[PDB]
């Protein structure tokens, strides 16, 4: 699913800015 | 930000603004007036600690910036865009700047501290939100861009990160680290992956378009739990980005699929918020037909949810964060630099 791939990614923790 | 036609209000709006934005008030406190006691949040550029005002007993929020850092990063000119334009705005929902103040090492800027957390806490832990909490949070966040751009504002960092939950359980925007004041296009590279629009990725002139397509970030992340756009990497997440390729989750409605493909268009000529209507057609999509526009403004409409809260330097809404030291130097640093700061 969208979501299990999603809180397998190394992106589900705070995103700082560029 | 404070509590509380149309044409009449937003006139007054820039005229209080614009005074502020000619003559921006500058060192209305100083360090040892505060006693630091927890970091609430760091960011790319500062750390925010929760402070208490010694004289007043008050709690804020005072968010530091290591001066030679802001050099490092190339940020002088957008700190103090940050610093010239948060002092200059009031609008309910937008964090309020109560003091600012710079020292040899550090510039200071301290808001009143809002207790709720990060809206970005509470998504992550419930998972998603319905459509109506969604939408409750997407009608303050489109109020306070029809405020910010009539004063020739762009934002450029909306994100559930920059979005705090107040007591009253309603949205204040912090981290104007990126507005800025433009009449005509802009081209810097700034914001953060997940929402950047295509037009900032491909290096080209952008303008108020990118705020509303953030805004169809945020709507999309608020009710599918998820990006519309997601990976591991930066690149991997633009190249997602410029196709425009988006799929929805099986539960959003048909209205919430049809805003997000306007929000989220390629064809800057149909893209909503930047038509000939402007943000009124977003107001007036089937999405917030149950939005009473009026009452959310005047914080009357009730909050999906009341942040717990224990006593005013409560900050259980709030995650750990590792601390350190806020040194001062006795030699002065990037002085001339920030000398309007
Ligand atoms: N007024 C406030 N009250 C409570 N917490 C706050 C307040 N302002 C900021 N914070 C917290 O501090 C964090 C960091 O602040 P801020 O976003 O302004 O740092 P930044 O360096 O500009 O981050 P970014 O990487 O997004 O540019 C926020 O994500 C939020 O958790
Ligand atoms: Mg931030
Ligand atoms: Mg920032």
């Amino acid at each position: 699913t969208t979501y299990a791939d999603f809180i397998a990614s190394g992106r589900t923790g705070r995103r700082n800015a560029i | 930000g404070n509590a509380a036609s149309v044409k009449e209000f937003l006139a007054k709006a820039k005229e209080d603004f614009l005074k502020k934005w000619e003559t921006p008030s500058q060192n209305t406190a100083q360090l040892d007036q505060f006693d630091r006691i927890k970091t609430l949040g760091t960011g790319s550029f500062g750390r925010v600690m929760l402070v208490k005002h010694k004289e007043s007993g008050n709690h804020y929020a005072m968010k530091i910036l290591d001066k030679q850092k802001v050099v490092k990063l190339k940020q002088i000119e957008h700190t103090l865009n940050e610093k010239r334009i948060l002092q200059a705005v009031n609008f309910p929902f937008l964090v309020k700047l109560e003091f600012s103040f710079k020292d040899n090492s550090n510039l200071y800027m301290v808001m009143e501290y809002v207790a709720g957390g990060e809206m970005f806490s509470h998504l992550r832990r419930i998972g998603r939100f319905s459509e109506p909490h969604a939408r409750f949070y997407a009608a303050q966040i489109v109020l306070t861009f029809e405020y910010l751009h009539s004063l020739d504002l762009i934002y450029r960092d909306l994100k559930p990160e920059n979005l705090l939950i107040d007591q009253q359980g309603y949205i204040q925007v912090t981290d104007f680290g990126f507005a800025k004041r433009v009449k005509g296009r802009t081209w810097t590279l700034c914001g953060t992956p997940e929402y950047l629009a295509p037009e900032i990725i491909l290096s080209k002139g952008y303008n108020k378009a990118v705020d509303w397509w953030a805004l169809g970030v945020l709507i999309y992340e608020m009710a599918a739990g998820y990006p519309p756009f997601f990976a591991d990497q930066p690149i991997q997440i633009y190249e997602k980005i410029v196709s425009g390729k988006v799929r929805f989750p099986s539960h959003f409605s048909s209205d919430l699929k049809d805003l997000l493909r306007n929000l989220l268009q390629v064809d800057l000529t149909k893209a909503f918020g930047n038509l000939k209507n402007g943000v009124n057609d977003i107001k007036n999509h089937k999405w917030f037909a149950t939005t009473d526009w009026i009452a959310i403004y005047q914080r009357k409409v009730e909050a999906p949810f009341i942040p717990k809260f224990k006593g005013p330097g409560d900050t259980s809404n709030f995650d750990d964060y590792e601390e350190e030291e806020i040194r001062v130097s006795i030699n002065e640093k990037c002085g001339k630099e920030f000398t309007e700061f």
